[PDB]
DNA sequence: GCTTGACAAAAGTGTTAAATTGTGCTATACT
DNA sequence: AGCACAATTTAACACTTTTGTCAAGC
C-alpha cells in the first residue's frame, strides 16, 4: 500500500510535495518546510475555517463610548478646524 | 595576616543575607498603607536563609571533610 | 559514505541555503510539554520538522510497524523513519528584520567595514541602531530645486 | 597509602557510549575507556603507521556503524572492514552550517554529497 | 556576640520617609534538631533552628541554622564537612 | 551598551500634564471614529460633502501623531516599573519591551472622561503585562500561567507557614492550608523544577549522558543469528503454515495482521487460520522442531 | 550591498598613484583583499545579512532528564529560545502599528540574540545564566572551548583499551610484556568467546559471553 | 520485536513489560554485604518528591596487600 | 479441511462532561 | 497578584464495529 503523493501551494508561490498516507484521507492544508501555510492543488478545499475577527482598537472604543457620544465629539473636532479657516 | 576565621567568615555572609533582605523592607512597605504593616508580614526571610543555604554547598572555603585516617581530617 | 573524498570547500551560506536545509521554520520558543514531556508542535524539537523520537514511529501512533516507511503521518505530520534523522536535520528561523553575521562586523579586520569603508565604531552605530545612514539621494530635483530651496532657506535664516 | 591496585585497575572491550559525542564515556560505575589524545596521536604517526591511527579514531571511537560491524567481525573470525566516517566529523559540519558557513565535500565528481 | 554584632550595626534600618523601628537584639536558639548520627543517617543537615525575637515587635523566624560538632566539622545534608580558614591581607 | 543608547533616546520626549493627556485622548478617539466612519459608508453607500470629507480624512492622519506622541510620553513610566522586576530570569529589555506592549494596551483602552491621571490606570496594564510575558518566557520548559499562580501562590503559603511554625511545613499540612491533596502538591514541586545545564563545568556534563537507545553490538549479531535460526525452524512447516505464522507475528512486512486479514489471502475463514495456528503453534512446540530454540531466550 | 558594483569598486581600488607612500594606499590594498574576494568568485556579499537563520539539530543540543529526576539541556536552546521570541515579537509590533522607537529598539534587541547565538560576548557583556555563567554559543562548541580551550587536544576515547599501575618486570624480554590476566581477559572478551564457541564449550556466542 | 514475541509465543513467556534496571555490584569489585538502610514510601519517611523507595547497601571488602599497591 | 453462529472481548467511533489552557483585566498618582 | 471567560484538550460513558474463540456441523 504504502504510496500515496500530494502536493501543496504557499502563498509566495513555493510548492512542496508530501507523500504520505496509502489506504487513509488527506488534509486540505499543510504546515510545510517554508514555514506558510499549504493548500492541495487537486482534492478540493473540503475544510472551513472559524475566523474569528481579532479584537482591534475599534472594539475597545466602541464598549465604551455610543456612537452618540463618538458622533458629539467628531463634530467638536470637525467644528474645530472649520475654526481655523 | 588577616586569617578569616571559620566563624568570622560565616558571619560576613549573613551580612550580605540581612542586608539583602532590608532591601526588600524598605520598598514593600511603601506601596501597602500603614497599620497593615509589620516587621513580620513583609520580611521575607528567603535571602537570609539561601545565603547561608548558599554558603556551605557553593563555597570553595566549605569542603568536603577528607579523613582516611584522624591525621587527614 | 564512500569514506573518500578529494575536496572540502566552504562559502557565505545564504538566505536560500538556509531555507533549503531546513525542513521547516521553527515557529514557537517551546522545548517540550510541561506534563507529557513529548516535543511540542512548531517549537524546538518539534518532530513534524526535526524527527521523529522513537524508531519508525509517529506521533499521534497511527504508524508503528516498519511496514510505513518513507511516508508522513497526516494528523501529526511525522516522516516514519530512523529516530537518527533527529541528529542530521536542521530547522530555520525567519526573520522579520534582517540581521548582520557578527563574525563579518565585529572581526579584526572587519570584513563589512573594508567592503564598504565604514570605520568599525561608524558601522557598530548603524546595525545597533545608533545613528541613520542615507541609502539613496536623488541628483536631479536637487540640482533642479537648488535654487529655490536656497531661497527659501536663507529667507527663514 | 589510598592508591590501590583494585581501583586504579581498568579494561574494556565494548561498553556504553555518550550520546551528544559517540565516543565512549569513562568515569562511570563500569567499562571506562582511555583517552587518546593529540599527543598520542603525534607519535602514532611519528611511526608512520596510519592504519593504526585510523582505526582507533573512526572504529575504536567513533564509528556509529563501524564498531558494531567490527564486533560482528570478530565475532565471526572475518576480516575486520575499512572503517566509515566518525561521528565528530560530521558533528563539525552541522556546527559549521549552524554557524551560517555553507560547507560541501565534494569527490572528484558528482559535485555534492550528503552523509545522511 | 557575633550575631549580635552584625545586628546591632544595621539596627536599627530606618526608613528615609517615615522612622521605622526595625532593631534587632538577643537572637534566640532552639536545641539540635536531631543528633549528628541522625542527620548523617537521614541525610538532612545539623542545624539549631534560629528565630531573631525583635514598630510592632512581632518575634520573627529565621531559619535552620547549622551548627559545628565537637569534632570541628558541620554536617550538611547528611555529609560531613569543615570550612577551611582563609588569608587575606 | 545597549541599555544606555534606549534610555537616552526616551529621555527626550516631554513628560506631559493633565490637559495634555486628555487633548492627545480626544483626538485619538476622533482619530478612530473618523477612521471607522469613512469606512462605514462606502458599505452602506453614502456620500458626504467633498470638504468635509477631507477633513475627516485629516482627522485619521492627526489621530495617529496623538497616539505615537501619546505613548512616547509614558516611556519613562514603563522603565519605571520594569526595573523592580530584573533578576527574575528576563533581560531588562525584553521586561521593557513586554511593558511597551501593555502600554500599547492602555492608551487603546484609555478613557478621558474619568478624569483620572493617565499613570495610574498605565500602571495595571504596564505591570500585568511584564508578569504575565514571565510566566510565558522565562523558563526553558514553559508552564501555563494558571499553574505559575498556584506555583507562586503555594510558595507564598510555604514561606507563611515557614515563618509560621518554625519549620518547613509538610505535604499534608502545606495541601490542607492551600485546600487541595497531599499528593497534588508534590505534582506541582516536580513541575516547579528547573532544567540544569548540560554544558556546565575538567569535562562538561554532556559527557556523561549515556545512550540508552543505542543497542549494544552482540545484540545485533545475535538478533541477526536468532533470525537466521527462526528461517531454519519455518523450514520445517508446511509452506502456507509457514505463511501464516509470518503473517501472524508480522514476521516479513513488521506488522501483526488479524486473523480475519490472514484468512483474506489465503480465502479461507478467520477461524481456520485460528485453527491453523494452534496447529502450527503446537507443532513449532515439539521438542525436535523447538530443541534450538531454548539457548536464545 | 544591493546597489554596489564589485568591479567598479576594484578599479577604482586599482589605483596606485595618488601618491599613497604611506598608509592611504596600503588601506586601499589591504581591504582590496576583501573587494576583491568577492570579485573572483561568483559569490554574492549578501550572505553576511541573514534574512534566516538556520537551527542546529536536536540531538546536538539535546534536553535529557538527569539522575535523580533533574531535567538537563544545552545553552543553545535558551540562545534559540532568545532570538525566536524577539522575532515574533517583532512581528506583534510591526502588525500593532507601534512607532519606531519601539520597532527599532526591538530590531536592535534581536539583532543582538543573534549574535549572541553565534559568538556570545564578543560584544557587550556575554548572556548569563544561573549563577552568572556565560552561556556557550555556537563559536564556543566549534573552537571546543570547555573552560578557555580544549583543541581536541583531548582527541577522542577509544575501545579496546585499559591502563593499570605497573611494576618492574626484571625476568621479562625486550619484547615482552606482564600482563594482568582479568585486563586481558576483558581486552580479547570478543577473541576468547569466538574461539571458546569454536570448540563446544559453549553452544551460541550468547552463552560464551557468561562464560 | 517480532522474533522475540514468537519465542515468548511459543515457550509461554509474555510480554510483560519490562526494562530491567538493577542496581548491579560494579566492573571489578567484590565484598560482602554488611548492611541495607531501606527508606520506603507506606512509612511516613522524608524523600525526594515523587520518589518511593530509597535503599542504600553497604558492601565491606578485606584487601590484602598486593603487588602494585603504592607504598611509603 | 473447512465453515457456521454463537458469544465474547477488544478495538474503535460519536456524543458529552470536566479540565486544561489562553486572553483580558484591574482607574489616588506613580515617568 | 487574582479572577472571569472563552477556547481547546481530556476523560468519560456510551453504543457499534471489529476481532478472537468455543462448539457443532459440513
Ligand atoms: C569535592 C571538594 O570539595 O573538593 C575540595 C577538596 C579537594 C576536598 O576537601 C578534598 C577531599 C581534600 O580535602 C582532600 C583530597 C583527597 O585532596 C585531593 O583531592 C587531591 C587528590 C588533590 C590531594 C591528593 O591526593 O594529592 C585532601 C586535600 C589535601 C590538600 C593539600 C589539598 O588538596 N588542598 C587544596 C587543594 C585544592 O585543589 C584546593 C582548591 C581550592 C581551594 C579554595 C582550596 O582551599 C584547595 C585546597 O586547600 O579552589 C579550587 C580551585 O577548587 C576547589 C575545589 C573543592 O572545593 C569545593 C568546595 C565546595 O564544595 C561544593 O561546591 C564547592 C566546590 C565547587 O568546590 C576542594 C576544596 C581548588 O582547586
Ligand atoms: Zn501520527
Amino acid at each position: 500500500a504504502p504510496r500515496q503523493v500530494a502536493r501543496y501551494r504557499t502563498d509566495n508561490g513555493e510548492e512542496f510535495d508530501v507523500p504520505f498516507a496509502d489506504d487513509a484521507e488527506i488534509p486540505g492544508t499543510w504546515l510545510c518546510r517554508n514555514g506558510l501555510e499549504g493548500t492541495l492543488i487537486e482534492g478540493d478545499v473540503p475544510e472551513p475555517k472559524k475566523v474569528k475577527p481579532p479584537r482591534t482598537h475599534w472594539d475597545m472604543l466602541l464598549e465604551r463610548r455610543s456612537v452618540e457620544e463618538l458622533e458629539e465629539l467628531l463634530k467638536e473636532r470637525l467644528d474645530l478646524i472649520k475654526a481655523k479657516r | 595576616r588577616r586569617l578569616r576565621t571559620v566563624g568570622e567568615l560565616i558571619q560576613n555572609q549573613i551580612r550580605v543575607g540581612l542586608s539583602r533582605m532590608e532591601r526588600v523592607v524598605r520598598e514593600r512597605m511603601t506601596t501597602q498603607d500603614v497599620e497593615a504593616i509589620t516587621p513580620q508580614t513583609l520580611i521575607n526571610i528567603r535571602p537570609v536563609v539561601a545565603a547561608i543555604k548558599e554558603f556551605f554547598g557553593t563555597s570553595q572555603l566549605s569542603q568536603f571533610m577528607d579523613q582516611n585516617n584522624p591525621l587527614s581530617g | 559514505d564512500v569514506n573518500f573524498f578529494d575536496e572540502l570547500r566552504i562559502g557565505l551560506a545564504t538566505a536560500d541555503d538556509i531555507r533549503n536545509w531546513s525542513y521547516g521554520e521553527v515557529k514557537k520558543p517551546e522545548t517540550i510539554n510541561y506534563r507529557t514531556l513529548k516535543p511540542e508542535k512548531d517549537g524546538l524539537f518539534c518532530e513534524k520538522i526535526f524527527g521523529p523520537t522513537r524508531d519508525w514511529e509517529c506521533y499521534c501512533g497511527k504508524y508503528k510497524r516498519v511496514r510505513f516507511k518513507g511516508i508522513i503521518c497526516e494528523r501529526c505530520g511525522v516522516e516514519v523513519t530512523r529516530a537518527k534523522v533527529r541528529r542530521e536535520r536542521m530547522g530555520h528561523i525567519e526573520l522579520a528584520a534582517p540581521v548582520t553575521h557578527i563574525w563579518y562586523f565585529k572581526g579584526v579586520p572587519s570584513r563589512l567595514g573594508y567592503l564598504l569603508d565604514l570605520a568599525p565604531k561608524d558601522l557598530e552605530k548603524i546595525i545597533y541602531f545608533a545613528a541613520y545612514v542615507i541609502t539613496s539621494v536623488d541628483d536631479e530635483m536637487r540640482h533642479n530645486e537648488l535654487s529655490t530651496l536656497e531661497a527659501e532657506m536663507a529667507v527663514e535664516k | 597509602l589510598h592508591h590501590l591496585v583494585d581501583d586504579k585497575i581498568h579494561a574494556r572491550s565494548t561498553g556504553p557510549y555518550s550520546m551528544i559525542t559517540q565516543q565512549p564515556l569513562g568515569g562511570k560505575a563500569q567499562f571506562g575507556g582511555q583517552r587518546f589524545g593529540e599527543m598520542e596521536c603525534w607519535a602514532m604517526q611519528a611511526y608512520g603507521a596510519a592504519y593504526t591511527l585510523q582505526e582507533l579514531l573512526t572504529i575504536k571511537s567513533d564509528d556509529t556503524v563501524g564498531r558494531v560491524k567490527v564486533y560482528e567481525a570478530i565475532v565471526k573470525g572475518e576480516n575486520i572492514p575499512e572503517p566509515g566516517i566518525p561521528e565528530s566529523f560530521k558533528v563539525l559540519l552541522k556546527e559549521l552550517q549552524s554557524l551560517c558557513l555553507n560547507v560541501e565535500v565534494l569527490s572528484s565528481d558528482g559535485a555534492a554529497i550528503e552523509m545522511r | 556576640g557575633g550575631l549580635e554584632e552584625v545586628l546591632a550595626e544595621l539596627s536599627p534600618i530606618e526608613d528615609f520617609s517615615g522612622s521605622m523601628s526595625l532593631s534587632f537584639s538577643d537572637p534566640r536558639f532552639d536545641e539540635v534538631k536531631a543528633s549528628v548520627d541522625e542527620c548523617k543517617d537521614k541525610d538532612m543537615t545539623y542545624a539549631a533552628p534560629l528565630f531573631v525575637t525583635a514598630i510592632k515587635s512581632q518575634t520573627v523566624f529565621m531559619g535552620d541554622f547549622p551548627m559545628m560538632t565537637e569534632k570541628g566539622t558541620f554536617i550538611i545534608n547528611g555529609t560531613e564537612r569543615v570550612v577551611v580558614s582563609q588569608l587575606v591581607r | 551598551d545597549s541599555v544606555r543608547a534606549y534610555l537616552k533616546q526616551i529621555g527626550k520626549v516631554a513628560l506631559l500634564n493633565a490637559e495634555e493627556e486628555v487633548e492627545l485622548a480626544k483626538r485619538i478617539e476622533a482619530g478612530l471614529y473618523a477612521t471607522q466612519k469613512l469606512a462605514e459608508l462606502a458599505e452602506k453607500g453614502e456620500k458626504l460633502p467633498v470638504q468635509q470629507r477631507r477633513d475627516m480624512q485629516w482627522i485619521c492622519r492627526d489621530g495617529d501623531r496623538a497616539k505615537n506622541h501619546l505613548l512616547e510620553a509614558n516611556l519613562r513610566l514603563v522603565v519605571s516599573l520594569a526595573k523592580r522586576y530584573t533578576g527574575r530570569g528576563m533581560a531588562f529589555l525584553d521586561l521593557i519591551q513586554e511593558g511597551n506592549l501593555g502600554l500599547i494596551r492602555a492608551v487603546e483602552k484609555f478613557d478621558y472622561t474619568k478624569g483620572y491621571k493617565f499613570s495610574t490606570y498605565a500602571t495595571w496594564w504596564i505591570r500585568q503585562a511584564i508578569t504575565r510575558a514571565m510566566a510565558d518566557q522565562a523558563r526553558t520548559i514553559r508552564i501555563p500561567v494558571h499553574m505559575v499562580e498556584v506555583i507562586n501562590k503555594l510558595g507564598r503559603i510555604q514561606r507563611e507557614l515557614l515563618q509560621d511554625l518554625g519549620r518547613e511545613p509538610t505535604p499534608e499540612e502545606l495541601a490542607k492550608e492551600m485546600d487541595i491533596t497531599p499528593e497534588k502538591v508534590l505534582e506541582i514541586q516536580q513541575y516547579a523544577r528547573e532544567p540544569i545545564s548540560l554544558d556546565q563545568t575538567d569535562s562538561q556534563l554532556g559527557d556523561f549522558i549515556e545512550d540508552s537507545e543505542a543497542v549494544v553490538a552482540v545484540d545485533a549479531v545475535s538478533f541477526t543469528l536468532l533470525q537466521d535460526q527462526l528461517q531454519s525452524v519455518l523450514e520445517t512447516l508446511s509452506e502456507r503454515e509457514a505463511g501464516v505464522v509470518r503473517l501472524r507475528f508480522g514476521l516479513t512486512d513488521g506488522q501483526p495482521r488479524t486473523l480475519d486479514e490472514i484468512g483474506q489471502v489465503y480465502g479461507v475463514t478467520r477461524e481456520r487460520i485460528r485453527q491453523i495456528e494452534s496447529k502450527t503453534m503446537s507443532k513449532l512446540r515439539h521438542p525436535s522442531r523447538s530443541q534450538v530454540l531454548r539457548d536464545y531466550l | 550591498i544591493e546597489n554596489f558594483d564589485i568591479d567598479a569598486e576594484a578599479e577604482s581600488l586599482r589605483e596606485v598613484i595618488r601618491s599613497g607612500k604611506g598608509q592611504k594606499k596600503l588601506r586601499a590594498l589591504k581591504r582590496l583583499k576583501v573587494v576583491a574576494a568577492f570579485q573572483q568568485s561568483g559569490n554574492s556579499p549578501m550572505g553576511m545579512v541573514l534574512d534566516a537563520v538556520p537551527v542546529i539539530p536536536p540531538e546536538l543540543r539535546p534536553m535529557v532528564q538527569l539522575d535523580g529526576g533533574r531535567f538537563a539541556t544545552s545553552d543553545l536552546n535558551d540562545l534559540y529560545r532568545r532570538v525566536i521570541n524577539r522575532n515574533n515579537r517583532l512581528k506583534r509590533l510591526i502588525d500593532l502599528g507601534a512607532p519606531e522607537i519601539i520597532v527599532n529598539n526591538e530590531k536592535r534587541m534581536l539583532q543582538e540574540s543573534v549574535d549572541a547565538l553565534f559568538d556570545n560576548g564578543r560584544r557587550g557583556r556575554p548572556v548569563t545564566g544561573p549563577g552568572n555563567r556565560p552561556l556557550k554559543s555556537l563559536s564556543d562548541l566549534l573552537k571546543g572551548k570547555q573552560g578557555r580551550f580544549r583543541q581536541n587536544l583531548l582527541g577522542k576515547r577509544v575501545d579496546y583499551s585499559g591502563r593499570s599501575v605497573i611494576v618492574v618486570g626484571p625476568q621479562l624480554k625486550l619484547h615482552q610484556c606482564g600482563l594482568p590476566k582479568l585486563m586481558a581477559l576483558e581486552l580479547f572478551k570478543p577473541f576468547v568467546m569466538k574461539r571458546l564457541v569454536d570448540l563446544n564449550h559453549a553452544q551460541n556466542i550468547k552463552s560464551a559471553k557468561r562464560m | 520485536t517480532p522474533e522475540e514475541r514468537l519465542l515468548r509465543a511459543i515457550f509461554g513467556e509474555k510480554a510483560r513489560e519490562v526494562r530491567d534496571t538493577s542496581l548491579k555490584v560494579p566492573h571489578g569489585e567484590s565484598g560482602k554485604v554488611i548492611g541495607i538502610r531501606v527508606f520506603s514510601r507506606e512509612d511516613d519517611d522524608e524523600l525526594p518528591a515523587g520518589v518511593n523507595e530509597l535503599v542504600r547497601v553497604y558492601v565491606a571488602q578485606k584487601r590484602k596487600i598486593s603487588d602494585g599497591d603504592k607504598l611509603a
